[PDB]
């Protein structure tokens, strides 16, 4: 029945100072899924490889770096935040690893490479201890390379900035090895992967008369497989799917994703809680997965006029809307992940609580993410929520600063990395 | 020997002229230079008709040279620049370096003024020393530059009718004698007649007021009527206030304010223009458009080669 | 509601 | 002397990355100096594999170790060059893995058939074969090099690799498979062409990625030219037929793109046959970019069609795909149109062009788009030789009119660039009648780019017209400016005479343009008054030395001692270079 998720790894400070700079803010498994990339609200990129003898094995420190620096932004006097918004692996070339690292203004392409052997061998002096005479030297040396401890390099190859005029939301990688798209609240660029200096504006949505806004691109991505077929969410809640076979420019979608909206449920909030804060292209790439703020949706790309999946994440915060919008809590752009098989989804929640729910099974668990079993091969004991019977949490006594917003799946096995606010958590089934 | 500093004087602004900075050294003895000549200069600049005034560039090098291409290349055309060469500007050091070494070559054909940028700490803000660390790896260039940019005259007067400054009027200055009688040769001030005539800008309310932008104040249709009668001045030509047509009128043709750098910021999308003063102070507005380019990045709808 | 998450977008100096 | 030789191998290690990159430049003058043996078994084994990244490095590197085959020991041991080559071409930058190909290629030539066989054949067998997609991006560009020069089990073994490498699962390795489809079949026999390659062909032309795809457009052209005329039809005609009705824009756009290649590849009774219609659907297209490709190719496909039925294709299957192309919503596709439509003149003859071409050409004349009207007028040459200027130019005067009197300038100055075109077609009479205003309008723009253009313009209508038309039209007209009000327009006077003293002729400039440049010696403005000394200078090698010793002398002496230090400065500087003092 149930996967018996267990506590594997934990990493991060042992204490609650967060100190706003260490704070994660992006998850990502690599390919092959022995890597694990995460960036934090200062800048740094951290890597964990896998400890290879499935593989059940633990995650190490692999390499660090800074991504992103704080910059100004002279020609609007703004600071620009180092932020890592999005990070994105690209399929492996050779020997190295590359990545795609977004912040709010400027993409960078890193690469992380071992290297374990050195130069040794000097002509006009020893190794850098002291200098020889000139003259003395009469037989010349070619250096030699000698082995050394392994030292993993981050290096920055390529940088795209300065395209984008508002806040890049979303990067995604083309499945023709060759390009990539970002998309900023308005509009979504095509860059090619070895070219800089220039970008395909491809998607425009900016209206003439700014006073006149109605809608903001919240996330784009481009199909698993189909090298023609991208889709991007808006904040009203419906997607479009363009097909770049039709035209050079996707301003026309080929296919247009929206529920019909429900006179039953309306509220104030109806227009916040509908906006779409992730849209996630199944791994077989015939389903696609949106979350908005209450509830996940499955979507089959050949039914437009409605899901053919609905699961909602936390009910409970329906009536506390209000509450959620005078804190704040009600703009949180929470995110979603399926499984390597396509047949469960993660999310997140608030209080340190994620969401497993089973699409075959129609089964749905609510585990936390704390320290409190902090002891490896630990089943996570399901958690219920009371709007108070035994072992249940009240509503009331949820934490709302303590948000489940980055997770991952590992592409083949049946782990999962959550980012808790200081912390990310590692869990593995019991095998 | 005279001759062969000219030459390399020469030489310097034919290279400057595709958008490409100097060495240390020159700069430095181009600074030094620029101050040897600027030192005898009065704050008060007398300028003889006929002269184009120019209005910002804020380090828009090719904006500069469209600039050049619309009103004609010096020494030929004489100009007259009311300050802010720097800051918000991808080439802000390019367009100080052509602008000083023609004030050195020419110093008779073109004046500079000083602009409410030409301070240590705005350009340290605003990208100036940010730019020429980035392209020289030390704080030399700066160093030199805003040593320089204290030596730049205050304001200027065109036949004795026409006052040009980049700010504006100040309460404490009622007559040209008093302009005449400050202390130029310092960092720009946070409160004085010298910050009021970098900061301060005209406005429709009567009388003085707050200027927004923390220095300066703001004046009236009537302290510029009051300024004019009493100084005998026919114009008051001024810069330093973006203007989406270039150029415009206020406190009923007697101020003039000049914008000369098309698309402010690379954003705004503004024209610029410049003012052409004939031999019988006859004025005249040329207003032009951004220098075609394609920008660091060519964000564009049209489908690039690597994707045809 | 086009206040609180846009800003940035409406926002202009 | 080992001292700089030593200076140069430590550099190789040293941080810079401008100290290792000229150090890296130099590896001829250190394997030459180490010697033979040295290079081969001390440098060649550094150069193996270097930790630096840097890919102007890399690309240095790759070039020089395309020339290192005399510094190894000469063709003997070449093989020991590619182990540091094979390194090179698996690296991830795209460029560097060009070059590294490139000088395995060229190094393979000097390879010995068994040498071929012994060490360059597993080597492509080794990248073909890599557990990366680099190695195997790389190893489809030594196929060709290496086929000619083998033997028979060797090539199969050689074509079955590439034929796994056509089907590799990476997009890239599919790519650049199909990007050396053509030259590899250039190589194999034909049998095993249309046994083997067109299968290959086949197969890559519809595969799921458009990027592989429109690569078969050039397989295609490749391949077309190597097959018999009657094998076209069987072999390649239904894939070309299929790729030109592709669903991707961009396989249409590769198609049209290479129209041309393809109907010099095909024949004409093809041509005729199948790719007339399809032109027609390409210039029919729904994706403006395809629309403006095919638009590009019109005249040079016109042009060469069978001459038996070339008129008749024309006017009545091409043309009205045109007629609806001049109306088009695209500024690009019409401005493609109009820079070519000019020259289907010549082939249809003068009554078809006066009934059917004249309407598109009056049409895309008075278009609304500047750069269509500028097309259209700079390619008048053909259409003059078919029917004359004369009766096109009642409709051409009110399109330069427009066009010379612009709100933009940049059009202003780009209508003044065609000026010596137009005004050489339309004869002296016209250009006088009529145009001779608009010229002389020009030098008092408020643009100075303007001025300048329109200066460097009078030159040329000089330069065509001859010293005397100079003399009684536009002379006096330049000369009446020195009057003006404004200095700029005395300074313009001043830069016509300088550019019209070169060619103008010595009497001329001796006895009409100097009375001027001499009188305005005395000009209040000092701008003017050295502007007069820059002139004298330049006009001065012109006029014969006793009118320099006789009046420009003491003009320049009295110059000198003028109150401006410009005009001092240019003065002395006349007088210098004049050697007049
Ligand atoms: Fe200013
Ligand atoms: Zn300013």
């Amino acid at each position: 029945n149930d996967i018996q998720w267990c506590f594997s790894q934990v990493k991060g400070a042992v204490d609650d100072d967060v100190a706003e700079a260490d704070i994660i803010s992006t998850v990502e498994f690599n390919h092959s899924g022995e890597l694990l990339a995460t960036g934090d609200k200062g800048g740094r990129v951290v890597i964990f490889q896998q400890e290879q003898e499935h593989s059940r094995g633990e995650y190490n420190v692999y390499s660090t770096f800074q991504s992103h620096e704080p910059e100004f932004d002279y020609l609007k006097s703004l600071e620009i935040e180092e932020k890592i918004n999005k990070i994105r692996w690209l399929p492996q070339k050779n020997a190295a690893q590359f990545l795609l690292s977004t912040n709010d203004k400027t993409i960078k392409l890193w690469k992380i490479s071992e290297r374990d052997k050195r130069p040794e061998g000097y002509n006009l002096k020893e190794e850098d201890g002291r200098y020889r005479d000139p003259t003395t030297v009469t037989t010349l040396r070619v250096p030699v390379f000698r082995p050394m401890d392994l030292m993993v390099e981050a290096s920055p190859r390529r940088i795209f900035a300065n395209a984008h005029t508002y806040h890049i939301n979303s990067i995604s990688i083309n499945s023709d090895y060759e390009t990539y798209l970002s998309a900023d609240d308005l509009r979504i660029n095509l860059w090619h992967l070895e070219i800089t200096d220039r970008s395909f504006n491809i998607v425009d949505i900016k209206p003439a008369n700014m006073e006149e806004l109605t809608e903001v691109i919240t996330a784009a991505e481009f199909h698993p497989n189909s090298c023609n077929t991208f889709v991007y969410s808006s904040s009203k809640g419906t997607i479009r799917l363009c097909d770049m076979r039709a035209s050079a420019l996707c301003d026309r979608h080929s296919k247009l994703f929206e529920e019909p909206e429900d006179p039953s449920n309306r509220s104030f909030f109806s227009e916040i809680i509908s906006s779409i804060s992730d849209v996630k292209f199944s791994h077989s790439g015939r389903y696609m997965m949106t979350r908005d703020y209450l509830s996940v949706k499955i979507w089959d790309l050949n039914m437009e006029n409605r899901p053919v999946e609905t699961y909602q994440v936390h009910e409970y915060l329906r009536s506390k809307l209000c509450s959620l919008y005078e804190n704040d809590c009600i703009f949180d752009k929470f995110e979603c992940c399926w499984n390597g098989s396509d047949s469960v989804v993660m999310t997140g929640s608030y209080n340190n609580f994620f969401r497993m729910f089973d699409r075959n099974t129609k089964r749905d668990i609510t585990l936390e993410a704390s320290r409190e079993n902090n002891k490896p091969r630990t089943v996570l004991k399901p958690r219920k929520v009371c709007a108070r019977k035994k072992d249940e949490i009240s509503v009331d006594s949820l934490d709302f600063n303590k948000k489940i917003l980055h997770t991952a799946w590992h592409p083949k096995e049946n782990i999962i990395a959550v980012a808790t606010t200081n912390n990310l958590y590692i869990f593995q089934d019991k095998v | 020997d005279e001759k062969v500093f000219t030459k390399e004087l020469d030489q310097w602004i034919e290279q400057l002229n595709e958008c490409k900075q100097l060495s240390e050294s020159q700069v430095k003895s181009l600074c030094e230079k620029a101050k040897e000549i600027l030192t005898k200069e009065s704050n008060v600049q007398e300028v003889r008709c006929p002269v184009t005034v120019c209005g910002d560039v804020h380090g828009q090098f090719h904006d500069l040279m469209e600039l050049f291409r619309i009103g004609g290349k010096s020494p030929d055309t004489n100009y007259l620049f009311m300050g802010d060469y720097v800051d918000r500007g991808y080439y802000s050091v390019e367009t100080v370096t052509l602008l000083v070494a023609l004030k050195v070559r020419y110093r008779e054909r073109i004046t500079i003024l000083r602009g409410n940028h030409e301070s240590r700490q705005i350009t340290q803000v605003y990208g100036f020393y940010d730019e020429c660390l980035r392209k020289y790896g030390n704080a030399n260039v700066w160093k030199y530059f805003t040593d320089l940019f204290d030596y730049l005259p205050l304001t200027a007067l065109v036949d004795g009718q026409i006052f040009c400054l980049h700010g504006g009027l100040s309460p404490s200055i009622d007559t040209l004698d008093h302009i005449r009688a400050l202390d130029r040769l310092q960092e720009v001030p946070h409160e004085g007649p010298m910050c009021d005539l970098l900061w301060s800008d005209p406005d429709d309310r009567g009388g003085w007021g707050i200027s927004p932008r923390g220095a300066g104040y703001t004046f009236g249709q009537d302290i510029s009527e009051t300024f004019n009668h009493a100084n005998g001045l026919t114009l008051v030509s001024r810069a330093h206030q973006l203007v989406m047509e270039g150029y415009n009128w206020c406190h009923d043709r007697n101020v003039v304010t000049i914008f000369s750098a098309p698309n402010y910021c690379y954003r705004c999308g503004n024209q610029a223009a410049i003012m052409e003063l004939d031999d019988t102070l006859k004025y005249s507005f040329l207003q032009f458009d951004p220098a075609p380019r394609r920008g660091e990045p060519h964000v564009t709808r049209r489908t690039p080669d690597y994707f045809l | 509601y086009s206040a609180k998450p846009y800003a940035h977008i409406l926002s202009v100096p | 002397s080992l001292y700089p030789i030593a200076v140069l191998i430590d550099e190789l290690r040293n941080e810079d990355v401008q100290l290792r990159l000229n150090s890296i430049k130099k590896l001829s003058t250190i394997a030459l100096a180490l010697g033979v043996e040295r290079t081969r078994s001390e440098l060649l084994p550094f150069l193996t594999d270097t930790i630096y990244d840097e890919d102007e490095v890399l690309l240095a590197l790759a070039e020089q170790l395309g020339t290192f085959t005399t510094l190894v020991g000469g063709p003997e041991y070449v093989h020991c060059l590619l182990p540091p080559l094979e390194s090179l071409a698996t690296v991830e930058e795209t460029v560097v893995r060009d070059k590294a190909v490139e000088s395995l290629r060229a190094i393979s030539h000097e390879h010995s058939p068994s040498d071929l066989e012994a060490h360059f054949v597993p080597l492509v067998k080794r990248l073909a074969g890599g557990d990366w997609f680099t190695s195997r991006t790389s190893a489809c560009g030594l196929f060709s090099v290496c086929y000619p020069r083998v033997s028979s089990a060797v090539k199969a073994e050689l074509r079955q690799y590439f034929r796994n490498l056509c089907s590799d699962d990476t997009p890239m390795v599919r790519r650049a498979a199909a990007s050396k489809l053509g030259e590899f079949a250039k190589v194999l026999e034909l049998d095993n062409v249309k046994s083997e390659i067109i299968p290959m062909f086949s197969n890559l032309a519809s595969d799921e990625q458009d990027s592989v795809r429109l690569l078969a457009v050039e397989a295609c052209v490749n391949i077309a030219q190597l097959l018999p005329q009657e094998d076209l039809e069987a072999l390649v005609m239904p894939t070309l037929r299929q790729a030109a009705e592709d669903k991707s824009w961009r396989v249409r756009y590769m198609v049209a793109d290479k129209f041309t290649e393809l109907q010099k590849a095909v024949g004409p009774e093809i041509t005729k046959t199948d790719l007339v219609p399809a032109f027609q659907n390409l210039m029919k297209d729904c994706e403006a970019e395809v629309r403006a490709a095919a638009s590009h190719k019109v005249k040079e496909f016109c042009e060469n069609l069978s001459a038996d039925c070339r008129e008749n294709v024309i006017m009545s299957q091409i043309l009205p795909c045109i007629k609806e192309l001049v109306s088009d919503a695209n500024q690009h596709v019409k401005s493609a149109l109009a820079s070519v439509i000019m020259g289907l003149s010549p082939i249809l003859g003068k009554d078809n062009t006066i009934e059917h071409l004249l309407p598109l050409f009056l049409a895309q004349l008075k278009d609304e788009c500047p750069e269509v009207r500028l097309n259209i007028i700079s390619n008048l040459d053909c259409v003059n030789e078919v029917i004359g200027i004369r009766q096109l130019s009642q409709s051409l005067l009110p399109a330069i009119v427009e066009l010379a009197e612009d709100a933009k300038w940049r059009v202003r100055l780009a209508i003044i660039e065609y000026m010596p075109l137009l005004a050489g077609q339309l004869g002296v009479e016209f250009f006088d009648e009529k145009l001779n205003s608009l010229c002389m309008a020009w030098l008092v723009d408020h643009v100075y780019a303007i001025r300048e253009a329109a200066t460097s313009n009078l030159k040329k209508l000089v330069e065509k017209f001859g010293k005397e038309w100079a003399h009684a039209t536009i002379i006096p007209k330049v000369l009446a400016m020195s009057g003006d009000p404004n200095y700029l327009h005395r300074m313009t006077t001043l830069f016509c005479i300088n550019v019209l003293s070169e060619v103008c002729g010595q009497d001329i400039t001796t006895k009409h343009m100097l009375p001027t440049v001499l009188r305005m010696a005395g000009d209040p403005v000092a701008n003017v008054r050295f502007n007069v000394a820059k002139s004298l200078q330049k006009i001065g090698p012109i006029l014969d030395n006793s009118t320099l010793q006789s009046e420009v002398k003491p003009i320049l002496e009295k110059l000198t001692q003028d109150q401006d230090v410009d005009v001092k400065y240019f003065a002395q500087e006349a007088l210098t270079v004049l050697s007049l003092a």
